[PDB]
């Protein structure tokens, strides 16, 4: 599977996602952005089955934007994640389930705290300081379990991730072509265009 | 099968082989692997002939309907997503298709979208689909430049298919070229691999391992 | 055929009015009066029980004040049975929202939904509308205390103070006369009783003919509390406010 | 074929009245008087068995019906409408409650279910309202004893005592005089018999009157033993003989 | 493959003198991988407590469903639901999915607000009610839990004592189960008050 | 009341007849068919000077070889146009060719009587007939240039020229005398421009009137305002010429 | 009277009449005349096409249902399209499933039954068109007259539409004559044109105004219009 | 099940239910929209049959369909909600499938279609609503203003009004709006709009709300003061003569 990582620091949530898209024998793209902005302060990363992955992400995006217009309000991260969990928990018992795993990172403007949610394709949801999907957790969780601190600065979070990505690029068999990193905080979502060598 | 499409300064180059096989049997050496959606859109066909031929021709009808309704040329993004979403409706049924949707719109410029029956829709600069893809990618990757001339670009595509036609048993026959400009696509002939190989060999000096 | 017996409950009059809605509203005007007053520290809902007897069991009765949520209640004016149908669906919608977002439903969202249901009986289906008008008193963390009203047409609006049912014109004028933005729950409770007291079509205003509810945010807690006053509680507040 | 009556048959008049409900109520008015009285330890509902012919067997027609082992009903209005309403009530007590919670519904909720059924016949396409008013009496652990009235509109209200039908006005008045919050079940039965006498023209005995009570548990009416928590039904219809015994102390 | 062995977890309920206790571990894993050490499996609606082991997504869905149902129940009945009644609601809700069941192992615990009588009950995934007077176990370490309970348990224990007993049963059973542990929480319940205590245990 | 698909004692369908009346109240539309193409013109008839005249679309394209003009309750024509466009495109997908103008027309006219409250014949779910007539013009290999008048009755007639709308009886009389088997496209243009001017309440200019045609060579085209204004000037001159 | 019993096909008048059905029959009379006649070898359809303006076409009145069957219409054109289309399907069915050509008499029964359904149920309306069906099957040449009431009759000849009575009397007279025009289509057709001109009054049958169709022994149902009918005017 | 033809033709070729639907629009509070050279302004009047409302929560007259398009109306409020919801849903669906937000004309043609459809479907009455739809096509700066009515008909206007006394205010606009030089400023455009409403609002600082829409999803509603300021400067224009 692809690399889906998330870390919640003091004032923001950081999501890192591999850029490779491999179809069989070839790597068709090395600049894929496995993320969708659900609202100004909520970002969702995803990995899973070929077509299902984007279709699901865009379907969720559409629904949140529609809610934002109807209510002229932005649902809290917790609210958006419960909506998403339910969508997957429905899908798990349907004719052809969505095989998609997601990380939802958002900044709750009312609580003034960042939040990271992990939800697999079964609709299993949990809130964590950091999380991942697939094999990624296996190589990185021991590094995060060690260096993680609730008061880390965004800069410290990016350094801890870099460490994670290096471990991944060393022991993982596949070339995931690096990751795209995005920060979500009180001011929105921005992309760290410089991680190819930060 | 070997099909490719790449973006560059002069638009988009589209090149395909023309072999049809069922097992080891060569059903044809003169099959069309490019569908002319309409005068501005091209589609490549890899995988199931019927599936590609059918749904890409249908795509053409949906694009036309769009332009009648919106009195405006359809975007490559939109045309590709119509096919993509149709195909996604059939996910699991057994459709078999690897395809490139290519166009040049004022709004988007040169645009290639890879669309397969798994539901995948990817925008990119270079794509090769088919059992000969790896061969074409080798040639393309080391000679591709955004500033290629329309003449050289056309040749690169033709050469890349040739490489695949030579090594891949399921690729060959002839090469079909296309140049896509904002004013539409321009067909650039049918080049029999047979004759093309000897010609390229002599003039280029490559394929030294083959005795000619 | 059947066409012959179709009243056509959903058409326009030459003036562009909806017969059935208009007649339903007329029906509502003969219903016991219900008042809604919003204070800075709470909301007050009061209603007058239409028709009563010595034998009517009041302790077990409720014909005008219903709990929809732990943060939203409504005062009813019109056909009780019709109200109950709408109330139950309102309760289900609240829970659907809760289960989906894991947050209590914002007051307006629930009101707009109930009103949309009403609007439906107004445009299609060939059925009579609900002969009901609601006063919604609720609280949420986006707008705090809110007071709404919805009628047979499916229209809804926000208020600082309002009434539905009989003598609303008289009631509205009295409220618009003594209401003040900086009121306090206790003040509003008193205003409500005075208004009903002067609009009653009955002799006196006794406790056995009233239902009372308040939605406050009990300082000693930090959460919202709904209080549907009990017979005795109404009897008390009725003496204190000087109506004995 | 196919019911093409998908529009309401009960609509609002310019005055704001709902015609069919009113007419239905009028039908209730012509019906034989029935009543209910709540005591501190029970409830009694009664009516007159207006035998439509001496050849008819009045016993084979019960106006007082058991809905659940702790709930009974009686009415005034159109008998056939009542009969089907009882069938629907007995079933809804099961489908919407016993099959979900494993216990019978409390009086207010079953009453609420019945009321809903009636409200629908007031708005659904192609139907007319039920031409009856019911008086339902029951008991449940957390509410004790109760008595309710349900009208054609679907509205219902709790009573200490009340009457419906022909001489409801007179009977309600007589009840207001004798009712107090300290009545024992037997007292209510007595008062009930007196009230009913004023409404009866001819014979007044245990074969012309139908009366039931919601009271203590009747373990003798359970049909089995062995389960401590199962003590028997609280609903019990009185026998012809039991009524006459009380008529002598009238 | 086995939906009941994917996430792991356990729950145990015991009856004491005028009290009941319900406990659970806090683990949520994905096979061998530990994912969360804060996945509580005990919930409550009024004074009725419900523990649920099994497939996490279903544990979450069922909780949301029973909250929803106990809310409407309160609005109509005008009282909070009782242990015995909720147990029937759980049973019928599960059976309703007889041929496409939720992969869970529910456990009900509480005291009847009117009779004061303590009550616990277990259910299989399709609603079959198991109403024991002593204890009820559920989860990936249920065999171990049965062994612990059968030996450590005795009737009419006082709240403070039942706490020790139920905690030792949960703890030692979790330590013999690869998929259980990573924290634990114990609920001691009495007519008037309910205390919740988190236990200290191995984290491997 | 009375069924929506009831016959009058004269053997006509009330709703269809009453439908024709609404059509009489619509803006004028005229079509002339020549061996050099078919011209289609309409009266914009904006209701206020603030209304941007060019947003008035009473002439639409069905396919490159088929276009049409409408008169009456114009909003009722949208689903008709849609059905037409879909029909022509579908035909192309199935037969790799152009749909004949007559066939396309017949398809549209098939929707016509599909109204009622439960007519035993299929599932005609549409409460009333369309309140708009259409002039469908096009070209095809088998029958060259063609003009058809499709009514809410479901019947469609072929004409050499035809006028529908408020000034139809008048305009049609004009066409009767003006039309001849050898008109040139330019003649038909002026001719349509002329008749519109006679029946229009307002003084015809390139803003309250619009022309269009369909030729085998370039297909259906809607003349832009500048192109028409010149043709208008050319008409005034030839008229003042005698 | 009538006004209270003609609001829909589902109502009988006090005398046992069905006005909606009758009003439908009226639409036929208002329709242009058409004639049908047969010998023992052929069947012919002659129909007067009506035009709107002199700038309009003369609406087609003959429809081919199969290679051995076809009809002429008088009344609501749309309803003939529906009915003929149904007849086309029924003929097609007979062929595909039983490899048998549909008997003209059987087609008649099918049309009657389809029309009848629209005269007994609420919501629908009777068909407002008359049809004359001709065809050559396993029992020779045939001619049928279809009325929206659902009544279908087999005849040697007939006519429906405005002034149809002219041609009908002519045929009822010429009977013994044309019924023997075997092996000579031209003679049968001329006899048809002579019967139809017996209902003229307005104008005279022209080239783009006359429409003829024939079927028989060794003649697949074919339609002649314009120049092709010039040799009969 | 209910499919009675409520909207049918009458002998003179009219469809009374649609006609009466318009009458409901006439009864609704007035609405106006005028397009400047670089913006569009939407003004609406506030009834006063009852006053003691809570302005914060009471539903506003101008609704956003998407971030670049707004919709105002005159007519039945309950009915407008149905249209607004469908329009908002169609806006997201369009972005999801075409990967581009709707043009103003498209969104308008959609709403209009829904309306037209309700004029010839069994069992339903037409919408007693008329709408003004304004905004800017994606990546375009040219202002757009459209209007729809019960029948389903629609078109674009330089400026237009609907609702009670719209006859009056339209006249004002027809002799106060020059297509040659449209209100080249957000300011002078908002002024012309307030002026047109004053012809019918009769002194209503709290009875007049304005919303300004600029290119690229730039949409904002003025406050009582901001508007009240415009009124003031306007009453002087009169007195100063
Ligand atoms: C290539 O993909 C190939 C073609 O036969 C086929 C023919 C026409 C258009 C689509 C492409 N597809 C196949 O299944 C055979 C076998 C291997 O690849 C083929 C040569």
């Amino acid at each position: 599977m692809d690399i889906i990582l998330g870390i919640r620091v003091q004032d923001s949530v950081i999501l890192a996602s591999s850029k490779a898209v491999t179809r069989g024998i070839s790597v068709l793209k090395d600049s894929d952005d496995k993320t969708r902005q659900l609202s100004p302060h909520t970002l969702m990363s995803f990995a899973g089955e070929a077509g299902d992955t984007v279709q699901f992400a865009e379907y969720i995006q559409a629904n949140i934007q529609l809610y934002s217009i109807r209510e002229d309000y932005e649902l809290s991260p917790q609210a958006v994640s419960s909506f998403v969990r339910q969508e997957l928990a429905k899908s798990i018992r349907s004719r052809r389930p969505y095989q998609v795993n997601v990380l939802i990172g958002g900044y709750d403007k009312k609580k003034n705290k960042p939040e990271l949610y992990q939800i697999d394709y079964l609709g299993t949801k949990v809130e964590l300081p950091y999380g991942a999907h697939g094999y990624s957790g296996f190589y990185t969780f021991s590094l995060l379990d060690h260096h993680y601190r609730p008061d880390m600065t965004t800069e410290e979070g990016l350094d801890l991730l870099k460490l994670c990505v290096q471990e991944l690029e060393k022991r993982m068999p596949m070339d995931f072509k690096g990751v795209i990193v995005k920060i979500v905080d009180k001011d929105g979502i921005r992309q760290v265009d410089d991680f190819q060598a930060q | 099968t070997t099909t490719l499409a790449f973006r560059f300064q002069g638009g988009i180059i589209v090149a395909v082989d023309s072999r049809a096989t069922a097992g080891n049997w060569v059903a044809s050496q003169t099959v069309k692997k490019v569908i002319e959606i309409n005068p501005f859109l091209l589609g490549t066909m890899a995988g199931g002939a019927a599936d590609c031929q059918f749904w890409e021709t249908w795509l053409g009808s949906q694009c036309r309907l769009h332009e009648l309704r919106e009195k405006e040329r359809i975007s490559v993004a939109a045309a590709s997503k119509i096919l993509s979403n149709l195909v996604y409706q059939y996910k699991g049924a057994g459709l078999s298709m690897g395809t490139m949707i290519c166009g040049y719109t004022r709004k988007e410029g040169p645009t290639i979208y890879y669309v397969d029956s798994d539901g995948t829709r990817l925008k990119g600069d270079i794509f090769c689909v088919g059992s000969g893809q790896t061969f074409a990618y080798g040639v393309l990757d080391s000679n591709y430049k955004w500033d290629l001339s329309v003449e050289d670009a056309l040749y690169l595509g033709k050469r890349s298919i040739l490489a695949a036609a030579h090594r891949d048993a399921y690729s060959g026959g002839s090469v079909n070229l296309y140049h896509v400009t904002e004013d539409g696509w321009i067909y650039h002939g049918n080049h029999d691999v047979g004759e093309l190989f000897w010609k390229v060999k002599e003039e280029e000096g490559s394929f030294n391992n083959v005795i000619g | 055929g059947s066409r012959r017996y179709d009243s056509r409950t959903t058409i326009f009059s030459p003036e562009g009015r909806l017969y059935q809605v208009e007649y339903a509203l007329e029906s509502i005007s003969h219903a016991g009066t219900a008042i809604g007053i919003m204070a800075s520290d709470g909301i007050v809902l009061a209603a007058e029980r239409k028709v009563t007897s010595t034998l009517l069991e009041q302790d077990t009765s409720t014909e005008k004040l219903y709990k929809l949520n732990d943060k939203i209640a409504v005062a009813v004016a019109g056909l009780t049975a019709d109200a109950e149908i709408l109330i139950n669906t309102a309760r289900i919608h609240a829970q659907n929202y809760l289960k989906t977002y894991n947050e209590d439903i914002p007051v307006e969202i629930l009101v707009r939904r109930l009103s949309d249901i009403k609007q439906g009986y107004t445009q299609h289906g060939g059925l009579r509308p609900f002969g009901v008008s609601f006063i919604y008193a609720g609280y949420d963390d986006r707008y705090g205390y809110q007071l709404y009203t919805s009628n047979p047409s499916g229209n809804y609006t926000g208020w600082k103070a309002i009434s539905v049912g009989a003598n609303t014109s008289a009631a509205q004028t009295l409220l618009q006369m003594d209401y003040k933005d900086d009121m306090k729950v206790d003040d509003a409770i008193e205003l409500a009783l005075k208004t009903l007291s002067k609009t009653t079509d009955s002799s006196a205003l006794t406790y056995d003919r009233l239902e009372f509810a308040t939605i406050r945010k009990g300082a000693n807690d930090g959460e919202v509390y709904q209080k549907i006053f009990k017979p005795q509680e109404i009897k008390d507040i009725l003496v204190k406010t000087g109506i004995t | 074929m196919t019911d093409r009556y998908s529009f309401s048959l009960t609509t609002f008049s310019p005055s704001g009245k709902l015609g069919q409900i009113d007419y239905a109520l009028t039908a209730v008015k012509q019906g034989v008087t029935s009543l209910g009285i709540k005591a501190t330890n029970g409830v009694v509902i009664a009516t007159e068995k207006k035998s439509s012919s001496p050849l008819a067997m009045s016993e084979t027609l019960s106006k007082v019906s058991l809905l659940t082992p702790d709930i009974g009903a009686v009415y005034s209005g159109m008998g056939p409408d009542y009969r089907v309403l009882v069938d629907k009530s007995r079933k809804v007590a099961h489908t919407s409650y016993k099959r979900i919670y494993g216990e019978y519904p409390p009086t207010k909720l079953l009453v609420s279910e019945v009321a809903k059924i009636m409200q629908e016949a007031t708005q659904s396409g192609g139907v007319r309202p039920f031409g009856v008013s019911l008086l339902i009496a029951g008991h449940d652990e957390f509410n004790g004893f109760s008595l309710y009235q349900v009208d054609p509109s679907g509205s219902y209200f709790p009573w200490k005592a009340t009457a419906i039908g022909k001489g409801s006005v007179a009977a309600k008045t007589f009840l207001e005089k004798r009712w107090n919050d300290e009545l024992e079940l037997e007292d209510a039965i007595h008062i009930a018999l007196l009230t009913l006498k004023e409404s009866v023209e001819g014979e007044f005995n245990g074969d012309t009157i139908e009366l039931a009570i919601i009271g203590d548990e009747n373990p003798d009416l359970l049909g089995y033993t062995g389960i401590p928590t199962d003590k028997g039904p609280r609903f019990r219809k009185l026998t012809s003989q039991e009524i006459n015994d009380r008529l002598e102390a009238l | 493959s086995d939906p009941s062995s994917i996430n792991g977890g356990i729950v145990v309920a015991m009856t004491g003198k005028d009290c009941v206790a319900i406990a659970c571990d806090l683990r949520l894993g994905s096979q061998s991988l530990g994912v969360s050490n804060k996945f509580e499996k005990i919930f409550h609606y009024g004074h009725v407590f419900l523990g649920i082991t099994g497939l996490a997504t279903d544990v979450t869905t069922l909780n949301e469903m029973f909250r929803y149902k106990t809310n409407l129940y309160k609005l109509k009945e005008e009282r909070a639901i009782e242990p015995e009644t909720f147990t029937q609601l759980v049973s019928s809700s599960l059976y309703e999915r007889r041929f496409g069941p939720y992969f869970v192992g529910p456990v009900v615990a509480g005291i009847n607000s009117k009779s004061g009588k303590p009550f616990i009950a277990g259910f299989d995934l399709i609603g079959c009610i198991d109403e024991a007077k002593d204890f009820i176990v559920s989860g990936t370490a249920s065999d171990q839990l049965f062994g612990m309970c059968e030996s450590l348990y005795e009737p009419n224990l006082e709240p403070e004592d039942l706490f020790e007993t139920i905690s030792q049963a949960l703890l030692n059973a979790a330590d013999r189960d690869a998929l259980s542990g990573w924290g634990a929480v114990v609920y001691i319940i009495k007519k008037d008050e309910v205390v919740k205590r988190y236990l200290k245990m191995r984290q491997d | 009341d009375r069924g929506v698909s009831t016959f009058s004692p004269e053997g006509r369908l009330f709703q269809v007849e009453y439908s024709l009346e609404a059509i009489k109240l619509g803006s004028t539309a005229i079509g002339i068919a020549t061996k050099e193409g078919v011209v289609l013109g309409v009266e914009k008839r904006a209701t206020s000077p603030l209304l941007e005249s060019d947003s008035i679309e009473k002439i639409v394209e069905i396919d490159r070889h088929i276009g049409c003009a409408m008169s009456g309750l114009t909003a009722d024509a949208r689903s008709m146009i849609e059905h037409a466009r879909t029909a022509a495109v579908t035909h192309n997908l199935y037969y790799d060719e152009d749909i004949n103008v007559e066939s396309l027309t017949q398809s549209v006219c098939d929707l016509a009587l599909r109204f009622g409250e439960g007519a035993s014949g299929e599932e005609r779910l549409m409460s009333r007939p369309f309140g708009v007539a259409l002039l469908i013009a096009g070209h095809d290999a088998d029958d060259g240039y063609q003009l058809f008048h499709a009514e809410p009755s479901g019947t469609f007639y072929r004409y050499n020229a035809k006028a529908i709308g408020s000034g139809s009886e008048g305009a049609q009389a004009e066409l009767l005398n003006e039309w001849h088997s050898s008109l040139t496209l330019k003649e038909a243009e002026l001719l349509v421009l002329k008749i519109l001017k006679q029946v229009m309440e307002e003084k015809l200019d390139e803003n309250n009137a619009q022309l269009s045609c369909i030729t085998k060579q370039d297909g259906f085209k809607i003349y832009d305002n500048e192109k028409t204004a010149e043709l208008i000037k050319e008409l005034k001159e030839k008229e003042a010429a005698e | 009277f009538r006004n209270n019993y003609d609001g829909d096909t589902v109502t009988f008048s006090p005398t046992g009449r069905l006005f909606q059905v009758e009003y439908a029959l009226e639409a036929i009379k208002q329709g242009s005349v058409t004639v049908g006649l047969r010998s023992n070898t052929h069947a012919v359809l002659v129909a007067l096409k009506r035009n709107a303006d002199e700038l309009s076409s003369y609406q087609k009145k003959i429809i081919k249902c199969d290679e051995h069957m076809g009809l002429s219409l008088a009344g609501l054109a749309p309803d003939a399209r529906v009915l003929s289309n149904y007849l086309r399907q029924q003929c097609n069915y007979s062929s595909l499933v039983f490899n048998r050509k549909l008997a003209v008499e059987r087609a008649g029964h099918l049309l009657c039954d389809k029309a009848q359904k629209n005269t007994q149920s609420y919501g629908g309306r009777p068909y407002g068109v008359g049809l004359l069906i001709i065809g050559y099957d396993k029992s020779g040449a045939h001619l049928l007259e279809f009325q929206p009431s659902g009544n279908v009759t087999e005849l040697y000849g007939t006519a429906i539409g405005a002034r149809s009575q002219g041609a009908k009397t002519y045929l009822e007279r010429t009977l013994d004559t044309f019924i023997k025009i075997d092996g000579n289509p031209d003679e049968l057709i001329k006899a048809g044109v002579e019967a139809i001109s017996q209902s003229l009054r307005d104008e005279s049958l022209t080239v783009d105004n006359l429409s003829i169709a024939i079927v028989g022994k060794d003649t697949p149902f074919t339609i002649y219009d314009g120049e092709a009918v010039a040799k009969y005017i | 099940g209910y499919d009675r033809a409520l909207s049918i033709f009458s002998p003179d070729g009219h469809i009374f239910q649609v006609e009466y639907a318009l009458e409901a629009v006439k009864r609704g509070t007035c609405a106006v929209g005028v397009k400047g050279k670089n913006c569009v302004v939407l003004g609406c009047e506030r009834r006063s049959t009852l006053k003691l409302q809570d302005t914060r929560i009471t539903p506003s007259k101008v609704s956003k369909i998407d971030s670049h398009v707004v919709l105002s109306f005159s007519g039945l409020n309950a009915d407008s909600r149905i249209l607004i919801e469908k329009a908002r849903v169609e806006a997201q669906s369009h972005r999801l499938t075409l990967e581009d937000p709707v043009t103003v004309e498209y969104l308008t043609r959609y709403v209009a279609g829904v309306q037209q459809r309700y004029t010839q479907s069994g069992g339903v009455r037409p919408f007693g609503v008329s709408t003004l739809i304004a905004g800017f096509d994606p990546r375009d700066d040219e202002p757009k203003l459209y209007q729809t009515e019960p029948s389903g008909i629609y078109s674009s206007w330089s400026a237009q009004t609907i609702g009670r006394n719209s006859k009056t205010v339209r006249e004002f606009l027809e002799k106060n709006y020059d297509r040659k030089e449209p209100p080249a400023t957000v300011e002078e455009c908002v002024k012309l709009t307030v002026r047109s409403l004053l012809e019918v609002v009769q002194t209503g600082a709290k009875n007049i709300e304005i919303t300004v829409v600029k290119p690229d999803s730039d949409i904002v509603a003025l406050s009582s003061e901001e508007i009240n300021q415009y009124v003031t400067q306007i009453e002087q224009e009169k007195q100063e003569q």
